[PDB]
């Protein structure tokens, strides 16, 4: 793909998300989602591969169904209210259908199935975009309609997302699939507090974005897609895998790392709303995410796997590409817990 | 010429409430006096500032 | 100079495209540089699609025409001349 | 002919069952052309002449014709009708039966409620008594897109152009 | 240092922490009331702006 | 030629619209009376 | 709601059911997806016309355009998949798992 064309497509994806976050008309939000899908498929298939084509097809099918259901819900709300503004939906059935569609766009379980497959099929850059930027628009729409969101349905979807993400991550060996299942679990965490406090969802989203950016960039820098390929990294660049260990521990949420902030604040808000069983189960299930993070950390840096003879040649050469944001992202995703009172800025 | 808006000097009183609208609800209290520093800052758990 | 040769070469080789660019270009520049565009707007506004809802005379509207056809009010004489 | 709109809507549902039974693509495409034509009829019955011809000219005329184009060039299927192998036949019959049950519960029982409330009264009631004069409400509003909806025009045009770009990038191999 | 120093410091710390606790409980109550009534500056979900409505003479007299 | 013809057509259209406007109040009066008459008849037969 | 609205919504539901329950050909799924777009067009058109939402008569057209764009996308993906595998069978899309 010509670089100019690629930049235009990336800007089109961004513009679709911006339209979703800028519009006050339901039709324009749906238009933004459609633009996102249209400009996302080629980005997913930048590197032409049969697996890439399969991932693109599955992604298109899921997002198309989601958009159909979203527009149907919009039309039903128009029928029962004669309103186009993105406010309190005035029809319960439309609300349910829209919730289903937006959850499918996010990847919340039981609409999680496509996320690991598509993530594995696409490249690490496309995976980064899919798991960070594509999560913004549906979350924005959900935040705007949080008042009308049925707490029971959303909580069920979020809890199932956490459970399924942990379980799936336990069994995976491919780094991309592990990242995808962890993303499912983190999206469950994000959407759990959506009915209660949207600002906490924004906080968790920002922390998740920083962590996933750091992790994906470290994977790209190490050019590893499997546990063993990442294991070989210690011989060449120990710094990268050690920083990966730190980021993985943050993703687990172990204090005093940044990952504790979102879980801590989420539990705070849920307990304020007299919900005690749900957050307890949420943390206890996030322990599984911690387990597969720890396994990856073991293989990567905490222990040393055998290497190959050809590594000697790679030792001589140095990485030419430089990801400018990576250091700042690592710092912001590891050491920011002393800065929780900055939560107010989000409000 | 027949399309020109014309004045009409009617004797029928102008309807006081043509839409027969109900009384509009009272607005919420609007703003307040000046802003002052938080009593103890961000009283978030252990943070003192 | 160099541009002039290019235009001659383009019309010699691909006259259809050269004409298309010229017609399209004029169809953009000429509208702004035309006085009848203002008239075209006025004609559209002049056309009375909907009824001219009368207003209640309050005694302090000299300009507004309180009559079928007298000097007060807008005039379509400009269109008649056109 | 007072219930013509209801008859058309039922035929619309029937065609939707026909193509939703996932038959041989060629037979399905027809199941969609028929339903599309019916839907255009319904829209015309409500007075949307321009929108009725829109689906006929674009959806049925172009969108479904390019769909048929693909089915014809990539033909790797054994032709079968909606009343063929039980996988399609049973689905078609069951869909028709569900629709007929809805119809009976809708006409015999005035206030039919499955997920939304429905009234068995003829749709002619919902029509509003009003005069537009020398106007085509549909046409005027749609033409207002160029005047009122400049933003919509911009976004839709950019989407179309980027769609051409995306199609080429995808189908370059 | 002298014991009285620690005594006064303890008194000050106790006052600060107790006032913080009072404010936290007060905030929780205020938030619940505002979210259950919508009569405060918080939880003011948007509504349609009346400025959009056009009151110009329409086509049909009965609006 | 088309410019002159179209301008004349616009003038004729304005004339026709003025005729419509002149006749509109009578039609509105008839319409409201007819609607109210039908409503009253429906009301009486509904009572019965 | 009038029975016509019920029928159109039921048509959308039926098309959605057909789309979600694949059989063999991915082409059939795309047909169901486009059918749903048609049903949404009809529903929105009727709603706008009845409400006399003059300024919103352009909504169905925009929906139609974007609908056919996303279809152009689906078809392009289908031919890529068919050229790679030989058929448009949904079962062929099996390399990616979980």
């Amino acid at each position: 793909m010509n670089p100019i064309i690629y930049t235009t497509l990336i800007m089109t994806v961004m513009s679709g998300t911006m339209l979703v976050m800028i519009s006050s008309h339901w039709l324009l939000i749906w238009i933004g989602f459609e633009m996102n899908l249209l400009a996302m498929i080629p980005v997913l298939m930048k590197n032409f591969n049969p697996r890439a084509t399969e991932a693109a097809t599955k992604y298109f099918l899921t997002q198309a169904t989601a958009s159909m259901m979203l527009m149907m819900a919009i039309i039903i709300n128009l029928l029962y209210s004669g309103q186009w503004t993105i406010t309190k939906m005035f029809n319960p059935v439309a609300m349910t259908m829209m919730t289903m569609a937006l959850a499918m766009k996010l990847g919340l379980s039981p609409f999680h199935f496509w996320v690991p497959e598509v993530t594995q099929g696409i490249s690490l850059q496309a995976g980064l975009l899919l798991l960070t930027w594509q999560k913004l628009a549906p979350l924005s729409v959900l935040c705007q309609i949080s008042q009308s969101i049925n707490p029971n349905l959303m909580l069920t979807m979020a809890m199932l997302s956490i459970l399924i993400g942990g379980w799936g991550g336990l069994n995976q060996t491919q780094l991309r699939k592990i990242m995808a299942y962890s993303s499912i679990a983190h999206m469950g965490w994000m959407t759990a507090v959506l009915p209660y406090n949207t600002t906490m969802t924004i906080l968790n989203l920002l922390i998740y974005i920083t962590m996933t950016l750091a992790m994906f960039m470290l994977l790209i820098h190490s050019s590893a897609t499997t546990t063993l390929s990442l294991s070989h990294t210690w011989n060449k660049m120990p710094v990268i895998t050690s920083l990966m260990m730190v980021t993985l521990l943050s993703m687990g949420g172990l204090p005093p790392l940044s990952g504790f902030m979102p879980k801590w604040m989420i539990i705070q808000e849920m307990t304020k709303n007299e919900s005690i069983i749900m957050p307890t189960l949420m943390a206890m299930t996030a322990l599984l995410n911690l387990y597969f993070y720890m396994r990856l950390a073991y293989s990567s840096s905490l222990t040393m796997f055998p290497s190959t003879n050809n590594m000697k040649m790679k030792w001589q050469f140095e990485h030419t590409k430089q990801m400018k944001l990576l250091p700042t992202m690592i710092v912001l995703s590891t050491l920011v817990l002393p800065m929780t009172p900055a939560l107010s800025s989000l409000n | 010429e027949l399309s020109k808006v014309t004045k009409v000097k009617t004797d029928r009183p102008l309807p006081e409430n043509p839409y027969h609208s109900r009384a509009r609800p009272e607005p919420n209290p609007e703003a307040e006096g000046d802003l002052k520093p938080a009593k103890h800052g961000s009283r978030l758990f252990f943070w003192t500032m | 100079g160099r541009i002039a040769s290019f235009l001659k070469n383009a019309w010699a080789k691909e006259p259809v495209l050269v004409a298309s660019f010229a017609i399209g270009g004029l169809a953009i520049i000429l509208p702004s540089l035309s006085p009848y565009t203002n008239y075209a707007i006025r004609i559209n506004r002049a056309t009375p699609y909907n009824y001219p809802v009368p207003l209640r005379d309050d005694g302090n509207m000299p300009d507004v025409p309180s009559h079928p056809q007298d000097p007060q009010g807008p005039s379509l004489e400009w269109l008649k001349n056109l | 002919t007072m219930y013509i709109a209801f008859i058309l809507s039922t035929i619309f549902v029937i065609g939707f069952v026909g193509f939703s039974s996932k038959p041989s693509p060629i037979y399905g495409g027809l199941g969609l052309i028929v339903s599309g034509g019916v839907g255009c009829g319904i829209v015309l019955n409500f007075g949307g002449s321009f929108l009725g011809l829109m689906v006929f000219l674009i959806y049925l005329g172009g969108m479904l014709v390019v769909f048929g184009y693909t089915t014809a060039m990539a033909t790797e299927m054994y032709p079968e009708v909606w009343v063929s192998n039980k996988t399609v036949f049973g689905a078609f019959v069951s869909g028709l039966m569900m629709e007929f049950c809805m119809v009976y519960y809708a006409l015999k029982e005035e206030e039919v409620e499955i997920i939304f409330k429905f009234n068995g009264l003829g749709d002619w009631v919902i029509y509003d008594t009003g005069d537009s004069g020398f106007f085509s409400e549909e046409a005027m509003g749609i033409a207002a897109l160029y005047s009122y909806g400049t933003w919509l025009v911009i976004v839709t045009g950019w989407s179309l152009l980027i769609g051409v770009v995306v199609i080429m990038e995808i189908t370059r191999g | 240092d002298g014991p009285e120093k620690n005594y006064e410091k303890t008194m000050a710390i106790l006052q600060i922490e107790a006032e913080k606790a009072e404010l936290r409980l007060k905030e929780l109550e205020v938030r619940r009331l505002m979210r259950a009534r919508g009569d405060g500056p918080w939880y003011q979900y948007p509504t349609i702006d009346k400025a959009l409505i056009d009151h110009s003479p329409k086509t049909t007299p009965d609006n | 030629s088309m410019m002159k013809w179209n301008r004349e057509r616009r003038r004729l259209q304005i004339e026709d619209f003025e005729a419509r406007i002149a006749l509109m109040p009578l039609f509105q009066a008839e319409k409201d009376r007819r609607v109210l008459q039908m409503l009253r008849e429906n009301l009486e037969e509904e009572a019965i | 709601m009038p029975l016509v609205y019920m029928n159109i919504i039921m048509a959308f539901a039926i098309a959605l059911a057909g789309l979600l329950m694949y059989r063999s050909h991915l082409m059939s799924s795309l047909l169901c997806l486009e059918g749903m777009m048609l049903s949404l067009f009809i529903m929105s058109t009727l709603i706008i016309l009845n409400t006399h939402f003059t300024l919103a008569n352009m909504m169905p057209i925009i929906l139609l355009v974007f609908a056919a764009c996303e279809a152009a996308l689906g078809l392009s993906l289908l031919v890529m998949v068919s050229n790679t595998y030989g058929t448009d069978y949904v079962q062929n899309l099996n390399l990616l798992q979980c």
